[PDB]
RNA sequence: UCCACCAAAGUUAUCGCUUUGGUCAAUUAAUGCAGGUAAGCAACAUCCAG
DNA sequence: CTGGATGTTTATCCCGGGT
DNA sequence: ACCCGGGATAA
């Protein structure tokens, strides 16, 4: 299970780091796409992608590195790639899953769950979980609003794999 | 060597420098009006002279010089030397001035100051003369024949004779012969006599018809004789001496309550039209230069407004022998770049030969052109268990055109539709003086508003067509954000959501701000908003963030953004051409891939005539396009091809009754007989199932292509058409 | 005064037929196709008639 | 919305005005 | 006196 770490800066001030662990063996294509975007060796990645939609106590979203407004995003496989499976479910807080606009519409956007989401099962592919920095996740969550607009501007300054 | 001209389409925004965009827009707004007034003014002069004195020289005034003088009469300028004017020019100007003052008050038009308008007048008037010649050449004989039939009272005589013979219980054999002897043949003789300018035999026409014929002949010179003893041929060969007669023909047709037809071309469309942009026109009107532009600097001047390094402007064609000569056409949105290679200095498949028919084995594809289905293509190798069938429907081609038409009819402001309805009540094509004057006054009453609405793309918009209207965002299934009708973008991360409909309604206002940020960042949306409105919208957005619960901010934003709701008609027109080209290439791709690269096409002889309740269809231009692409195309007769069962050659019939396929006619008629379905009457045709009895069912197109294959096989074997299909 | 496309079943080569599985740019964008970037090609306006 | 007919420019000369 | 817009005609 490959590990992913992000450096989060809010209002130009670093606030902490969040570490994710991916279910590569269960969801290969999604993990590979996420790994490629995080590494940034292809000339593009999550560097500079803000959290454009954070709903407190519900979910965090991000990964828009082309427009920074929730409309952009792509994938190593192209504009979109088909789904794989739902062997994992939104059963625990902090699960990392892909955000899409329907079947086979997966891209670069992702969302992190803060509470169980049984209703989201069978719709979004879960491919990771938070292993460290959960305190930073809560700190980022506290800055959200019910409408999803963040009180402060939060941007992922750096991303990498470990 | 020979000469040819090719055109390449593009857009103003893609090649035109921003600094010089505004001068071009004003020029089109000026040229379009001047051309429109030129058409109306020219017709007004003719109807004034012809309605007051029948001894007028209308025939002699159809020349480019006269139109140029009419066009220039609407432009205010500092007159030059007066003694250098030709006698013809002085006479034309005097004639124009005879009604210039009256027309301006009638049309409520004011002269427009436009220096260096000589070239614009020459090109626009040259088109005007071309339109005048083409209009009469195409329909002179066609309308003359209709008038002769009306004068002969062919309809009345046929009805009277038919009903008289019905009382005698005569059969169709006798009726169709008596009518031919007593109606058709005498009418043909009358037409032949008129064709040579000689009156027909006395007694064949009533006194009124004879008097009208004498009046019609008085238009021509008494001693003048039609060339080759044929009025129809003479008009085509020498139309210069028939314009006055054509007007008299139109007047007679109107007098007989015939459908009015436009004898004098008129530009009724309010949307700006394409205009030529010559090097001189660019030098003076656009570049605002004030000195002569020599041919050597022609390219240099052009490069100052457009990029000549683009592939569109560079050479094109085989051997790169076609060059851009600094001439193009534009309507303010679209651009047509012309290229020329010269200086500016002034077979049915049955009749195929053995060497051809016998070499097409295994490569013939049969196409049946339908009405709702444009093409039904079947490969000769098709079988029941191997369906090599392709259907090209009308919906595929008309997808974009129908979509634009639906959008336009929905976004039309209430004022615009009312103005259009009021304007449409006047018969423009009528030649009557009073009716034409009324139309001019009606058009001039709302000309400004119509031009402003249709000119919203470039002309400054000061009037708002959507007052007291509130707009809001919405999202469809595909996560496409629509602002009433505007397409903002696709929200690829919209599915993840909590339980729907939170109790806090005010959160929706905050979502509006997010949508606004997703909209104001769009290129096509930002470019359409001026700086002042954008600043106000941003200020309102900030207020909404501070005070989401206030709906006044949203109402103000919607009112400010009401400008974007205006449709770019010219862009839609340009998109229609692109969609048609793409579909044509789309059809070519399907033909090459579905069947084969070197497939041979067989097409029916049906001409697809235009008829009421049946929109146009691709029958004539399709053949040109297919032959241009290089597909060997041949024609095959359709005589009784779909009237027999392919399985056993038995007659077919329609049996299913279906609700009216046209939904708007369902109210008028509950059900109608089926169109494209047939069954075989013969009971031995099918290996019928037990206890119910059954027959094979066929599609009309499917049966036709199968019968086409039978004819093709018979021709290959013996080169003789089957007796059944002959 | 209405309607995108591919295929399977009713079914027999079955309809502006019904049910299914799949496709996508939506557009008030772009000159278009084309080749993986460069290469090579592509008639436009006016009016009239339905 | 589809079908049909015809184009698709650049020199050369003179004057009221201005200076 | 001596040259610059602007129109007009023509192949
Ligand atoms: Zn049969």
């Amino acid at each position: 299970m490959s590990q992913v770490y992000f450096d989060v800066e809010a209002d130009g001030q670093p606030i902490g780091r969040v570490v994710f662990k991916l279910y590569n063996d269960i969801v290969p294509k999604t993990a590979e796409n996420f790994r490629a975007l995080c590494t940034g060796e292809k000339g593009f990645g999550y560097a500079g992608s803000p959290f454009h939609r954070v709903i407190p106590d519900f979910m965090l979203q991000g990964g828009d590195f082309t427009a920074g407004n929730g409309t952009g995003g792509k994938s190593i496989y192209g504009g979109k790639f088909p789904d794989e499976n739902f062997k994992k479910h939104h059963d625990r807080p902090g699960l990392l899953s892909m955000a899409n606009a329907g079947p086979n519409t997966n891209g670069s956007q992702f969302f992190i769950t803060t509470v169980p989401c049984p209703w989201l099962d069978g719709k979004h592919v879960v491919f990771g979980e938070v292993v460290d920095g959960y305190d930073i996740v809560k700190k980022v969550e506290s800055l959200g609003s019910p409408s999803g607009a963040t009180k402060a501007r939060i941007v992922v300054a750096k991303s990498g794999e470990l | 060597p020979s000469k040819r001209v090719i055109t390449i389409k593009t857009t103003i925004k893609g090649i035109w420098k921003y600094d010089y965009r505004q001068p071009l827009y004003d020029l089109v707004h000026t040229t379009n009006l001047l051309v429109t007034h030129t058409y109306a003014f020219t017709k007004y002069i003719f109807l004034k002279e012809l309605a007051t004195d029948e001894n007028f020289a209308f025939n002699e005034l159809i020349t480019k010089d006269f139109f140029v003088e009419v066009f220039l009469s609407l432009v205010s300028a500092k007159a030059g030397n007066s003694e250098r004017l030709k006698d013809t020019t002085k006479r034309y100007r005097s004639l124009i001035g005879k009604h210039k003052d009256a027309y301006f008050e009638d049309a409520k038009y004011t002269p427009i100051s436009l220096a260096y308008a000589q070239q614009i007048a020459l090109y626009e008037c040259a088109k005007v003369q071309t339109a005048y010649f083409n209009n009469m050449k195409a329909h002179f004989g066609n309308r003359l024949r209709a008038l002769i039939n009306k004068l002969f009272k062919k309809k009345e005589k046929v009805e009277s004779l038919t009903k008289e013979m019905e009382a005698n219980n005569f059969s169709i054999k006798e009726i169709k012969q008596a009518i031919r002897k007593n109606v058709y043949q005498p009418c043909n003789q009358v037409k032949l006599a008129i064709t040579k300018k000689n009156m027909p035999e006395s007694g064949l026409l009533d006194d009124k018809s004879v008097t009208q014929l004498n009046e019609f002949f008085s238009m021509y010179a008494v001693d003048y004789t039609f060339q080759k003893e044929s009025i129809f041929y003479d008009v085509v060969a020498n139309p210069e001496k028939h314009f006055k007669a054509f007007y008299k023909l139109a007047q007679l047709s109107e007098a007989y309550e015939v459908k009015p037809f436009a004898c004098f071309p008129l530009r009724r469309t309010f949307i700006p039209c394409y205009m030529t942009v010559d090097s001189k026109i660019l030098n003076y009107h656009i570049l605002k230069n004030k000195k002569v532009l020599k041919m050597d600097e022609k390219f240099n001047a052009w490069g100052r407004v457009v990029n000549l390094e683009r592939k569109a402007f560079k050479s094109q064609g085989c051997k790169k022998t076609l060059h851009f000569q600094g001439t193009l056409e534009t309507d303010g949105v679209g651009v047509s770049i012309l290229k020329q290679n010269t200086d500016t200095n002034r077979k049915y498949i049955e009749k195929l030969e053995d060497a051809e028919l016998k070499q097409t084995l295994g490569k013939c594809v049969l196409m049946d052109p339908g009405r709702r289905d444009l093409l039904y293509c079947m490969k000769e190798t098709s079988r029941a268990d191997k369906k090599e069938i392709m259907i090209f429907t009308k919906n595929d081609r008309s997808k974009c055109s129908r979509h634009f038409r639906r959008l336009r009819k929905l976004l039309q402001p209430s004022q615009i539709r009312e103005a259009e309805t009021y304007l449409s009540g006047f018969a423009t094509k009528s030649v009557n003086m009073e009716k034409f004057v009324e139309y001019i006054q009606a058009r001039a009453s709302v000309k400004d508003i119509l031009y402003e609405y249709y000119g919203n793309e470039t002309a400054k918009s000061i009037t708002e067509f959507y007052p007291e209207s509130q707009f809001d965002f919405k999202v469809d299934q595909k996560c496409n954000l629509y602002y009433e009708n505007l397409f903002v973008a696709k929200i690829r991360g919209f599915y993840p959501q909590p339980e729907h409909e939170p109790n806090d309604i005010t959160l929706k206002s905050h979502m509006y701000h997010t949508y606004l940020q997703i909209m104001l960042n769009q290129k096509h949306i930002s470019e359409r908003l001026n700086s002042e409105k954008r600043r106000k919208i941003e200020d309102l957005a900030k207020a909404i963030l501070e005070q989401p619960h206030e709906s006044g901010h949203k109402t103000t934003i919607s009112s400010l953004l009401g400008k974007l709701r205006l449709l770019p008609f010219r862009k839609m027109k340009f998109s229609t051409k692109l969609f048609s080209d793409n579909n044509d290439r789309k059809l070519v791709k399907n033909i090459k891939k579905k069947f084969g690269a070197d497939a041979v096409l067989v097409l029916g002889n049906w001409s697809a005539p235009n008829t009421k309740y049946q929109d146009p269809t691709r029958n004539k231009g399709l053949r040109r396009m297919l032959k241009k692409n290089g597909f060997p195309l041949y024609l095959i007769d359709e005589f009784r091809t779909s009237s027999f069962c392919p399985k056993c050659e038995s007659d077919l019939e329609k049996f299913k009754v279906i609700p009216n396929p046209r939904p708007h006619n369902q109210e008028k008629q509950p059900k109608v007989l089926c169109h494209g379905l047939l069954r075989c009457k013969n009971m031995s045709c099918l290996e019928q199932q037990t206890s119910e009895g059954n027959q094979r069912l066929w599609n009309r197109d499917q049966a036709a292509v199968l019968n086409f294959r039978k004819i093709l096989n018979c021709l290959r074997e013996t080169k003789q058409r089957p007796p059944l299909f002959s």
